[PDB]
RNA sequence: CCCUCGCCAAGGAACUCUGCAAGUUGGCCCCGUAACUUCGGGAGAAGGGGUGCUCCCUGGGGUGAUGAGCCCCGGGGAGCC
RNA sequence: UUGGAGAGUUUGAUCCUGGCUCAGGGUGAACGCUGGCGGCGUGCCUAAGACAUGCAAGUCGUGCGGGCCGCGGGUCCGUGGUCAGCGGCGGACGGGUGAGUAACGCGUGGGUGACCUACCCGGAAGAGGGGGACAACCCGGGGAAACUCGGGCUAAUCCCCCAUGUGGACCCGCCCCUUGGGGUGUGUCCAAAGGGCUUUGCCCGCUUCCGGAUGGGCCCGCGUCCCAUCAGCUAGUUGGUGGGGUAAUGGCCCACCAAGGCGACGACGGGUAGCCGGUCUGAGAGGAUGGCCGGCCACAGGGGCACUGAGACACGGGCCCCACUCCUACGGGAGGCAGCAGUUAGGAAUCUUCCGCAAUGGGCGCAAGCCUGACGGAGCGACGCCGCUUG
RNA sequence: AGCGCCGGCCAACUCCGUGCCAGCAGCCGCGGUAAUACGGAGGGCGCGAGCGUUACCCGGAUUCACUGGGCGUAAAGGGCGUGUAGGCGGCCUGGGGCGUCCCAUGUGAAAGACCACGGCUCAACCGUGGGGGAGCGUGGGAUACGCUCAGGCUAGACGG
RNA sequence: CCGAGGGUAGGGCCCGUGACUGGGGCGAAGUCGUAACAAGGUAGCUGUACCGGAAGGUGCGGCUGGAU
C-alpha cells in the first residue's frame, strides 16, 4: 500500500500536461501558416512559419519531440509553403 | 405493480436473467406486488452454468418496479425496469452480487443483505 | 554499458568464474559477449587466473567499466602496469 | 548481398507491379531426387516498361508495399511466353479439381 | 344503455372453445436472408439501415442542333429544423 | 570404417506370409512393499483455477526548500540524523509462466542508400544574461476510513525568454555517389545547471555535435506438425497517386484511382503446438521429445487503451469495461502470487510462511554505504545419479 | 535388509494344500484328486536401500522399407481406353555453368557430447585445454553427368 | 471518427445428452433348421434382382478358385 511508483505517476502528469501543450502549439501555429501560405501572402506566412521552426525544435530539446520527428515535422512544412506560393508567388520575406 | 404473467429482468448473479411471476406472495390473494414483496416465478431465461437454470421455480424479491411508487414524504420513485433479487426461504440472496439501484422500501422490508450489495440506494 | 564481469560456474561450493565482457543488464550466467580469462577463487590448481590481457585492454580502451572485484584481477594480471 | 533472383513476368495487370515466377531445384532431404519449387513476387517498375514473357531479375530491395519487397533489376529475355502458358494451364486447370 | 370511433398507468393472452376482436407490421430504395427443394423456388424468408429541407460540385439520357431552354434518370460534398 | 544377436506364438508336422508379445535403454514420474548415512542434481507435467499474511526495487542531503529530535553558543547558526515533499537516476533489468501463437514466432543466412540506443569510452566547442510556477508549510471544508477539494507563501540540476553557434536540423541550389550516402553556399531555426572540498585549482555534474561500443527495431531467402471426410479463399482485399503516422520502411492508417492478390508446389478452414541450442533412443539413417540450463518469442485475473520515457503500450505503473473477492462506521471504498515461501481446489503426483547479502551480480551514490526472495546457501522428498555401511 | 522371481521365452525345484474351486496370467497358456504355472513352506535365481508395478518414448519392427519391403494364388494392378498437369527421356558438336564436384574465406554463442589433463579422499559433480562437421554468405576454379541454348544425325517415334 | 464490450437477429463447426430405434463385437455346455467344406448329396463362387422364420432359394449374365 505504496510505492515511489505513484512519484514516478504525479510526475508523469506534469511532463504530459506539458508536451500536449507544445504540440498543440506546434500544429496551431504550423498549419496557420500553411493557410496564409495557400493565400500567399508570404510575408505574413513567413513571419509565422519561422514561430513555427523555433516551436518545433525547442521541443526536441527535451522529451516532447524526438530530434527527427522535429526534422521532419521541419520539413512538410517548409515543403508544403514553397509549392503553395509558387502559385501567386512573390516570396518576400525570405526563408529559404 | 407485478402480477403472474410479468416478466422481471434478475439483478444480481444467479445464473437468471428474465424470471416470470406466477404468484404474489402476500396473503390469499393478492393482485399486485410492489418492491419489498416477494414473488414465486419461473426462470425463463438463464445464462448458462449459472447456479438457477431454465425451468427452476425459485422465489426473489422485487427490487425495481416501473410503476412508480409512493412515499410518505410526498415523493416518490420509478425505474426503467422490474427487476428482482432470486432469493431463499430466509430472505437471504442467493448470489453474491446485486446489479444496479434498488430501492430503499426493502431495508424496511428486512431485506438488508441485497441492500448493502446494491451499488445505490435510491 | 558494457562491463567486465565475473560470471559463475563450477557447483555447490565450488566457485569457477569466468572473466567475461558482457551487458550490464544480461543476467549473470548469461549469453556474453566474449570470454578473456577465468578466475578461481580458491586457487584450488596451480593457474587458478588467466586473462588475455590484449584483448581485456580493447574493452577497456572502447568503453566496458570492471567490477571492483574483476578490477582487482586485471590489477593482478598487470592490465594496467606501466 | 541483396539476395537476387531470376524469373518470369506471368502477370503484368497491375500498375507500376508485375508478377515475376521464380523457380528453384534442389534435392529432397530424404529421397535425394531433385525437385523443382516455384513462387511468385511482386515486383516493383516504376516505369511500366516490364510485360508478360520477359525473363528479368529482381533484387530485394526496401518495402515498396506489403508483399512488394523487390525490385526488378535487368530484363534477361523477352518474350518466354511459352512459361506463361505452362503457368496459365496450371491455373485453369483448377477448376477441374472441384466438388 | 347501444352503436361507430379515439386514448390509457403497471402488467401483456393472465381473456376465451379460439388472441375471436383489436393492436402490431405496413410504400419505396439499399444491405442481407435458413432448413428443405421437383433447382423454378422456399423469399417481401427472417432481420436491418435509409427516407424532410438548404447550399455547393458533378455523371448520362430525351427534345433541340452538337448549344440554350424544357424534361427524364442519377453521383458526391457540406449544412438546417 | 570401433558399428548391426534375437526369441514366443497360426500346423499332426512343413515352408512362407503376417499380426500380437517379450528380453534392452530412458523418465520432472506415480503406486505397492521395504528403508541406514553422505554428495551433487532435482521436485504442480493437472485448474494460465482461486488466493490469507510477509517479503521479492529502490536510491542520492555532493541538485532544493522544509517540520521534528539530538549535539556547540547567539531564542538566532553550524552539525548529525530523521521524515515525508519538489528534482534526479533506476523502476523496460533481473525473477515467473507456456495460456496464446502454424507466425518472419523461432532456426539459419543475409539486408537497412529505411533506422533508434539512456548510462559507458574517445575527439571537438561552450555555461553569458532575465523571469515563473507547483508540492512541503500555514488557513478552510468533507469523511469511518480510504482520503480528498479550497485559498495563499516558497527553493532548486524544476520551468520559459534573450543572447552566443564550435556545431546540427530544415528548405531551395550546385558537386560526388547512387533508394533518404556524403559535400557546400544562401535564408531560417535549436545549447545549457549547477553542486562539493583543501580554492589564478581539482572533482561530480551540464550543454550542443562527431565517432566508437553495446543493446535493439524493421525487411528478405530458406527450414518448421495432423486432417483434402477443409478445395476453393480474398473489399484494406492487390497494386497506384496523395497524405497521416513512426526512430524508420510498409495497407501500418486515411482519401481517391485501377481490378487486382492467393491456391493441389495445398490457398482458405479445422485440429494440435511456444521454437532452437539440445535431450532420449538408434549400427547409422531415422524416430520421439523441448522439463532442468542457455538463447529468442509470448503473456502478467479477462479485454481495450494510451501516458511518462533512450527504451514499455510497462507482472509488484496509470485509465476504462467485464467476472470474482474483500473491508465498511452501510455513507462508501479495495484487490490482482504465471515473483519467493505459504493456502485452497483439482489431481496418481510435485517442497521450507528457513538464513544471509559474506561471495558473484544488479540499482542509486563523490564516498562511507543502502536496497537486492536475483542470488549465495540451509530445509523437506530414495524423485534421479554417484559414493558408503549393516563387518 | 529388503524386494522380485524360479512352466517355455528366461537364471532358479521339491513337499504340502487346493481339485475348472480358490486363483495365476506380458504372450503361448496353467487349475477337472500325484499342479516344478494357484496358496503356503523348504530350497533356489536375480538385484540390493532398494526392488517391483503401472503409464509413456525409442529399440527390437526391413511392421511406412531414403539406407532398407512388397502387389498370379498370402493384404496389394485402377474394368478399359484417351489425355491435362507433372515425372522421366536416343546419337553427335559446341556456348553458358543452374544442378553437381573442388579450393579458399566468413558464420555455425556459451553449456552439453566426445578425447586428453587436473580439483573435490573417489565418484557423481566440476574447472582447463583440444578436435571436428553439416548447413548457409562470399571469392576462385572444374565441365564428365544432369540442366539450358544453339547447330547436325537417324537407330526411337511418326508419315508416304 | 475509431473503439473494449453490451444488445438484437440470422447462419456455420464441434462436443455432450435423448423416449425409442438400427445393426455390430463378445459371452463352457439354449431353441430352429443344415447353407458351406467330399460331386457336402442341387458343383461353388459371383454382380444384380426378386422372394422366404433363418441360414438361403430362384432368375440373368459372368469366373474356375469345379468333380468325374
Ligand atoms: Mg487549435
Ligand atoms: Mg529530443
Ligand atoms: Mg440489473
Ligand atoms: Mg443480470
Ligand atoms: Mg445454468
Ligand atoms: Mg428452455
Ligand atoms: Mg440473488
Ligand atoms: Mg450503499
Ligand atoms: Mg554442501
Ligand atoms: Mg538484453
Ligand atoms: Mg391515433
Ligand atoms: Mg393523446
Ligand atoms: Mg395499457
Ligand atoms: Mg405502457
Ligand atoms: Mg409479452
Ligand atoms: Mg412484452
Ligand atoms: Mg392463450
Ligand atoms: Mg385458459
Ligand atoms: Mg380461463
Ligand atoms: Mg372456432
Ligand atoms: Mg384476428
Ligand atoms: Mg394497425
Ligand atoms: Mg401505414
Ligand atoms: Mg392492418
Ligand atoms: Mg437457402
Ligand atoms: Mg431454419
Ligand atoms: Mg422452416
Ligand atoms: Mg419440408
Ligand atoms: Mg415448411
Ligand atoms: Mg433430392
Ligand atoms: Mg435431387
Ligand atoms: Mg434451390
Ligand atoms: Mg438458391
Ligand atoms: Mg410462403
Ligand atoms: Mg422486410
Ligand atoms: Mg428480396
Ligand atoms: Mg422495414
Ligand atoms: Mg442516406
Ligand atoms: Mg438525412
Ligand atoms: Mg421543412
Ligand atoms: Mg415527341
Ligand atoms: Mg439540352
Ligand atoms: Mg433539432
Ligand atoms: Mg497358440
Ligand atoms: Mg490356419
Ligand atoms: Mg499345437
Ligand atoms: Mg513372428
Ligand atoms: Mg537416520
Ligand atoms: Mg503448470
Ligand atoms: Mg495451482
Ligand atoms: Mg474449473
Ligand atoms: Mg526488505
Ligand atoms: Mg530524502
Ligand atoms: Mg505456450
Ligand atoms: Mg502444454
Ligand atoms: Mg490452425
Ligand atoms: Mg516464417
Ligand atoms: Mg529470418
Ligand atoms: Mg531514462
Ligand atoms: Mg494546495
Ligand atoms: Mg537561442
Ligand atoms: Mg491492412
Ligand atoms: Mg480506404
Ligand atoms: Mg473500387
Ligand atoms: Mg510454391
Ligand atoms: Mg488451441
Ligand atoms: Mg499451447
Ligand atoms: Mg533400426
Ligand atoms: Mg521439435
Ligand atoms: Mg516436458
Ligand atoms: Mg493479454
Ligand atoms: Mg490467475
Ligand atoms: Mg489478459
Ligand atoms: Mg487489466
Ligand atoms: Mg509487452
Ligand atoms: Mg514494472
Ligand atoms: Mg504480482
Ligand atoms: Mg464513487
Ligand atoms: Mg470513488
Ligand atoms: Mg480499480
Ligand atoms: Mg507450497
Ligand atoms: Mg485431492
Ligand atoms: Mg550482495
Ligand atoms: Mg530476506
Ligand atoms: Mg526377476
Ligand atoms: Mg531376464
Ligand atoms: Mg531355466
Ligand atoms: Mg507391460
Ligand atoms: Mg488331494
Ligand atoms: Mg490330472
Ligand atoms: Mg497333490
Ligand atoms: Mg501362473
Ligand atoms: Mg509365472
Ligand atoms: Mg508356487
Ligand atoms: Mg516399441
Ligand atoms: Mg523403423
Ligand atoms: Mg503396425
Ligand atoms: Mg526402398
Ligand atoms: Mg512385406
Ligand atoms: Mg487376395
Ligand atoms: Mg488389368
Ligand atoms: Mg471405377
Ligand atoms: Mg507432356
Ligand atoms: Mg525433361
Ligand atoms: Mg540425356
Ligand atoms: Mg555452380
Ligand atoms: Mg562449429
Ligand atoms: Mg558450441
Ligand atoms: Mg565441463
Ligand atoms: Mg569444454
Ligand atoms: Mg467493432
Ligand atoms: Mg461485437
Ligand atoms: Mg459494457
Ligand atoms: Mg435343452
Ligand atoms: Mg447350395
Ligand atoms: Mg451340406
Ligand atoms: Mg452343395
Ligand atoms: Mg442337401
Ligand atoms: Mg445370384
Ligand atoms: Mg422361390
Amino acid at each position: 500500500r505504496n510505492l515511489s511508483a505513484l512519484k514516478r505517476h504525479r510526475q508523469s502528469l506534469k511532463r504530459r500536461l506539458r508536451n500536449k501543450a507544445k504540440k498543440s502549439a506546434i500544429k496551431t501555429l504550423s498549419k496557420k501558416a500553411i493557410q496564409l501560405a495557400q493565400e500567399g501572402k508570404a510575408e505574413e506566412a513567413l513571419k509565422i512559419m519561422r514561430k513555427a521552426e523555433s516551436l518545433i525544435d525547442k521541443a526536441a530539446k527535451g522529451s516532447t519531440l524526438h530530434k527527427n520527428a522535429a526534422a521532419r515535422r521541419k520539413s512538410r512544412l517548409m515543403r508544403k509553403v514553397r509549392q503553395l506560393l509558387e502559385a501567386a508567388g512573390a516570396p518576400l520575406i525570405g526563408g529559404g | 405493480m407485478i402480477q403472474p404473467q410479468t416478466y422481471l429482468e434478475v439483478a444480481d448473479n444467479t445464473g437468471a436473467r428474465k424470471i416470470m411471476c406466477i404468484r404474489v406472495l402476500k396473503g390469499s390473494n393478492a393482485k399486485y406486488a410492489t418492491v419489498g414483496d416477494v414473488i414465486v416465478a419461473s426462470v425463463k431465461e438463464a445464462i448458462p452454468r449459472g447456479a438457477v437454470k431454465e425451468g427452476d421455480v425459485v422465489k426473489a424479491v422485487v427490487v425495481r418496479t416501473k410503476k412508480e411508487i409512493k412515499r410518505p414524504d410526498g415523493s416518490a420513485i420509478r425505474f426503467d425496469d422490474n427487476a428482482a433479487v432470486i432469493i431463499n426461504n430466509q430472505l437471504e440472496p442467493r448470489g453474491t452480487r446485486v446489479f444496479g439501484p434498488v430501492a430503499r422500501e426493502l431495508r424496511e422490508k428486512g431485506f438488508m443483505k441485497i441492500v448493502s450489495l446494491a451499488p445505490e440506494v435510491l | 554499458m558494457v562491463k567486465i564481469r565475473l560470471a559463475r560456474f563450477g557447483s555447490k561450493h565450488n566457485p569457477h568464474y569466468r572473466i567475461v565482457v558482457t551487458d550490464a543488464r544480461r543476467k549473470r550466467d548469461g549469453k556474453y559477449i566474449e570470454k578473456i580469462g577465468y578466475y578461481d577463487p580458491r586457487k584450488t590448481t596451480p593457474d587458478w587466473l588467466k586473462v588475455d590481457v590484449e584483448r581485456a585492454r580493447y574493452w577497456l580502451s572502447v568503453g566496458a567499466q570492471p567490477t571492483d572485484t574483476a578490477r582487482r584481477l586485471l590489477r593482478q594480471a598487470g592490465v594496467f602496469r606501466q | 548481398p541483396k539476395k537476387v533472383l531470376t524469373g518470369v513476368v506471368v502477370s503484368d495487370k497491375m500498375q507500376k507491379t508485375v508478377t515475376v515466377l521464380v523457380e528453384r531445384q534442389f534435392p529432397h532431404p530424404l529421397y535425394g531426387k531433385v525437385i523443382k519449387r516455384s513462387k511468385k513476387y511482386l515486383a516493383h517498375d516504376p516505369e511500366e516498361k516490364y510485360k508478360l514473357g520477359d525473363v528479368v531479375e529482381i533484387i530485394e530491395s526496401r518495402p515498396i508495399s506489403k508483399r512488394k519487397r523487390f525490385r526488378v533489376l535487368r530484363l534477361v529475355e523477352s518474350g518466354r511466353m511459352d512459361l506463361v502458358e505452362k503457368y496459365l494451364i496450371r491455373r485453369q486447370n483448377y477448376e477441374s479439381l472441384s466438388k
